[PDB]
């Protein structure tokens, strides 16, 4: 359960929420043949915010290079353990 | 009023998304312009995308390996292959191809789709009135015109892989500072306005037609401030020039209270205490950015400049002096007096200017 | 891939709305599709949404003060051992 709060809580979910969001707004004034400036613009901006938080997530390797030394860490635990 | 708003929002989605450089994107943009365009492959590593209309041919280069414009050539089909589509620099000896600079050096189609609509607004309005030999001309006939009419400016053509005649100023620092832009642009009011050639003749000193035959129609040649840029504006009289010649004005749409900031300073009592400002303007001061100055309006040009100068060096330093936190200072249209100490008028010299404005620095610090 | 895709329809939208509405409506569908498979692959895998700042740098520090206890530590007893 709380793993969707910990979802929420980083912000490339909400880029991508309202990115969903401006794309619904597009397509109803499509289907109404009225498309309005605004919502094409604000989709672009957030489709960019998207990319851009798309680069901020690459550097990702920091975490994995934490994991593997915490691994090196319960291994020597276990083995000075066993000592 | 559907189709003008149609095509408003079309002009706004080409700026707003100009699209990357792909082979592919260089020829869907061709082809919303009517260029008629073909690939054709030159060899395994290069392709040639080819568009051509009625007097335009660009061969564009691409090299499938690098991914990367090779090469630009633009070739006309009039009998005048002298059109200048290369950068005035001075001093380097390699002459920077605009439509080649507008595909490799910007990170978007926005540079090189201006360039291609500026070309094909010359090869649809060209016919006997050919606008790249005019156009070309032009520059030649305006650089003349300040020879003869002791005008302290330079003429350039194609400034920062732009087409257009620019007309530059020399800046505090010897540097070369853009004024205006003297461009084509389609006349949107009346596609019955009759463009005639104009020719500055040296015997006259005036402005000739000399071929009231040679016209064409749905076009307008508009000089453009180009303004550094609210205090880096250019206001003018709202009587200096006739209305019908004023393209864009910026109308202050009217939820921003932003009078020009000369009014602000007549109203706000946040001056230098040594000084007391009067106003002597008659006529309210407008912004206006681009001025019609087709057919007879030619000889406008250095009046306009003037102007624009003028309040530049005087108006704007001026202002940007009261306004920093008892001598009368009578500023009017035309004419600054600083009580009897000293005055300048817009007929004056660029030197009358400069040593009022100094004395004026000396009197306020 | 959906991001190459969502651009470049994007752009013969942008680039040709004089298409017959044909085009424009099946053009938009296929955006429709696009996103629609992103929001179910962004909803099947947890670790993307996760993804999708101070933390980091805490793991970072109990890492590094748990290195430096057991340096320490192991310094005692390599001083001790050697009687």
């Amino acid at each position: 359960t709380n793993s969707e709060d910990k979802l929420s809580k980083v912000q490339l979910y909400e880029d991508l929420c309202r990115y969903e969001d401006t794309l619904s707004k597009l397509v109803e004034s499509v289907d109404r043949f009225k498309p309005n400036l605004d919502i094409a613009k604000d989709l672009i901006r957030t489709d960019e915010a998207l990319f851009e938080n798309v680069k901020l997530l690459a550097e990702d390797n920091i975490y994995r290079n934490l994991q593997k030394i915490d691994k090196d860490s319960e291994e020597l635990d276990s083995k000075t353990r066993k000592i | 009023s559907y189709v003008e708003t149609l095509d408003s929002m079309i002009e706004l989605f080409k700026d707003y998304k100009p699209g990357s450089i792909t082979l592919e994107n260089i020829t869907r943009l061709c082809q919303t312009l009517g260029l008629e365009s073909f690939t054709e492959e030159l060899s395994n590593e290069l392709s040639r995308l080819s568009t051509a209309s009625k007097i335009i041919v660009i061969d564009v280069d691409y090299n499938k390996k690098q991914d990367r414009i090779q090469d630009v050539k633009l070739v006309l089909a009039s009998n005048f292959d002298n059109f200048d589509y290369f950068n005035q620099r001075d001093g380097e000896h390699e002459k920077s191809n605009i439509l080649l600079n507008s595909l490799t050096k910007y990170p978007d189609l926005k540079a090189f789709h201006n360039n291609l609509k500026f070309l094909y607004l010359l090869d649809a309005y060209s016919h006997k009135l050919d606008l790249f030999k005019y156009f070309t001309e032009l520059s030649h006939y305006i650089r003349q015109c300040f020879q003869d009419n002791c005008c302290d400016f330079k003429v350039r053509t194609n400034l920062n892989d732009k087409f257009g005649i620019y007309i530059l100023t020399q800046g505090i620092n010897g540097k070369e500072v853009p004024l205006a832009k003297i461009y084509l642009e389609e006349n949107k009011s009346d596609s019955q306005y009759r463009f005639y050639e104009y020719i500055y003749s040296q015997e006259t000193k005036s402005w000739i037609n000399e071929s009231a035959e040679n016209f064409s129609n749905g076009i307008s040649l508009v000089m453009e401030i180009v303004a550094n840029a609210y205090t880096d504006l250019i206001w003018f009289p709202e009587d200096f020039i006739s209305p019908e010649l004023i393209i864009d004005k910026v109308t202050c749409s009217s939820n921003s209270s932003s009078s020009p900031p000369i009014i602000d300073l007549f109203s706000n009592n946040n001056y230098n205490s040594r000084i007391q400002l009067m106003n002597d303007f008659t006529t309210k001061l407008i912004n206006i950015k681009k001025f019609d100055i087709s057919n007879d309006n030619l000889d406008l040009i250095s009046e306009i400049l003037k102007w624009v100068q003028w309040s530049r060096i005087v108006l704007q330093n001026v202002f940007k002096l009261v306004s920093t936190p008892v001598l009368q200072l009578i500023v009017s249209e035309d004419h600054i007096i600083l009580d009897t100490i000293s005055e300048c008028n817009l007929y004056d010299d660029v030197k009358c200017w400069s040593k009022f404005i100094e004395k004026f620095q000396d009197i306020v610090s | 891939e959906f991001i190459p895709h969502i651009f470049y329809s994007l752009h013969q939208i942008r680039k040709d709305p004089n298409n017959l509405s044909n085009q424009l409506e099946t053009l938009t569908g296929s955006i429709r599709h696009r996103l629609k498979l992103c929001k179910s692959l962004i909803s099947e895998n947890e670790d993307t949404k996760d993804l999708l700042p101070s933390e980091w740098q805490d793991i970072i520090h109990q890492r590094e003060q748990e290195l430096q206890i057991k340096r320490d530590v192991l310094d005692d007893l390599y001083r001790k051992l050697q009687r």
